[PDB]
């Protein structure tokens, strides 16, 4: 099994600052990470995929970096649209495991 | 000031079946081939009848940009005057080509779990592809003496096999991006030298 | 546009068994490969299961191995999470997902599916 631990869980910024969200796994997953954004009782959204390529009509603030056992998500500026969940779920094993969880919220 | 669009090649969400390659005509632009060879993230860039350190000063006519993705074995096989089941049945690069593959490893972006089913190499064929030629037929391969009548069946079997793709597979049969430049130096315009 | 819609969640008594239809539509639903994952109330997400193209190969979570079985129709392009000696832990909204983390990535609506006693 591979385990993905997500901190800080209980970031807050306010509107226009820049966010960052980090990943470890437990052992190597190569690029097979991917995140996601979870608006409350709405279906998760697929950010980021393969750690730093961005899905396709996703706003170009969101970035992924890091390969191997580390990843960061990062957000240039922050909107208000952008106050939600986060999760980190690699792909890499056959079962795949999502992160914890981080809820940026309004400072 | 025109630009080439190497971007949007080499940096396509998904690349093209290597049975059904996609070939995208190059012109009327400058192109920057030593800013793809200073990235350096290319496992593989090999060229064919020119250099692929300062060719910025050859001025070529038609470029040619074709895209597929296959195994890491089947990069040596895209080559000239290469004998495989990619080169026979797939893409076949011509003995007399001037130009130059550039390989990546993409595992992370073409693998999922339980295989990725969009890739399907070609593995039968009656005849071995000419230079530069795509089938894209999907008829059934009359192995057997027997006629398949379009349909599977004992000695017939259908054409395309899909590559499986995981992220837990070795190198060599990793999924692989494959980008092969031909360019062609004639007596015409030249207008796509990318100096 | 593809499309994934989860029907059959609906309450049931612990030990019951219940089947979640995934129907799909918009694309060549043989050709990819599906997922369930369930989100609890007030809790992170959870994968569940994973059902291949072919689908031969069919991966659980320890969670609900052995007691989950995961199927698919590809004439009724519908994918049937199979639930058996389902718990209150159990209760939660089923999604519904293809290619999870990958350029092929969809996400159905999701179902809300309750374990009472």
């Amino acid at each position: 099994d591979i385990q993905m631990t997500q901190s800080p869980s209980a970031l807050s910024a306010s509107v226009g600052d820049r966010v960052t969200i980090s990943c470890r796994a437990s052992q190597n997953i190569d690029g097979f990470l991917a995140w996601y954004q979870q608006k409350p009782g709405k279906a998760p959204k697929l950010l980021i995929y393969a750690a730093s390529r961005l899905q396709s009509g996703i706003p170009s603030r969101f970035s992924g970096s890091g390969s191997g056992t580390d990843f960061t998500l990062t957000i240039s500026s922050l909107q208000p649209e952008d106050f939600a969940a986060y999760y980190c779920q690699q792909v890499y094993s056959a079962p795949l495991t999502f992160g914890g969880g981080t809820k940026v919220e309004f400072k | 000031t025109n630009l080439c669009p190497f971007g949007e090649v080499f940096n396509a969400t998904r690349f093209a079946s290597v049975y059904a390659w996609n070939r995208k005509r190059i012109s009327n632009c400058v192109a920057d081939y030593s800013v793809l060879y200073n990235s350096a993230s290319f496992s593989t860039f090999k060229c064919y009848g020119v250099s692929p350190t300062k060719l910025n000063d050859l001025c070529f006519t038609n470029v040619y940009a074709d895209s597929f993705v296959i195994r890491g074995d089947e990069v040596r096989q895209i080559a000239p005057g290469q004998t495989g089941k990619i080169a026979d049945y797939n893409y076949k690069l011509p003995d007399d080509f001037t130009g130059c593959v550039i390989a990546w490893n993409s595992n992370n972006l073409d693998s999922k779990v339980g295989g990725n089913y969009n890739y399907l190499y070609r593995l039968f064929r009656k005849s071995n592809l000419k230079p530069f030629e795509r089938d894209i037929s999907t008829e059934i391969y009359q192995a057997g003496s027997t006629p398949c009548n379009g349909v599977e069946g004992f000695n017939c079997y259908f054409p395309l096999q899909s590559y499986g793709f995981q992220p837990t597979n070795g190198v060599g049969y990793q999924p692989y991006r494959v980008v092969v430049l031909s360019f062609e130096l004639l007596h015409a315009p030249a207008t796509v030298c990318g100096p | 546009e593809v499309q994934l819609v989860e029907s059959g969640g609906g309450l049931v008594q612990p030990g019951g068994s219940l089947r979640l239809s995934c129907t799909a539509s918009g694309f060549t639903f043989s050709n990819y490969g599906f997922h369930w994952v369930r989100q609890a109330p007030g809790k992170g997400l959870e994968w569940v299961t994973i059902i291949s193209y072919d689908g031969i190969t069919k991966h659980y979570a320890d969670s609900v191995k052995d007691r989950f079985t995961v199927s698919r129709d590809n004439s009724k392009t519908m994918v049937y999470l199979q639930m058996n000696n389902l718990k209150l832990d159990d209760t939660a909204v089923y999604y519904c997902a293809r290619d999870l983390g990958t350029y092929d990535d969809s996400w159905g609506q999701g179902v809300l599916v309750t374990v009472s006693s």
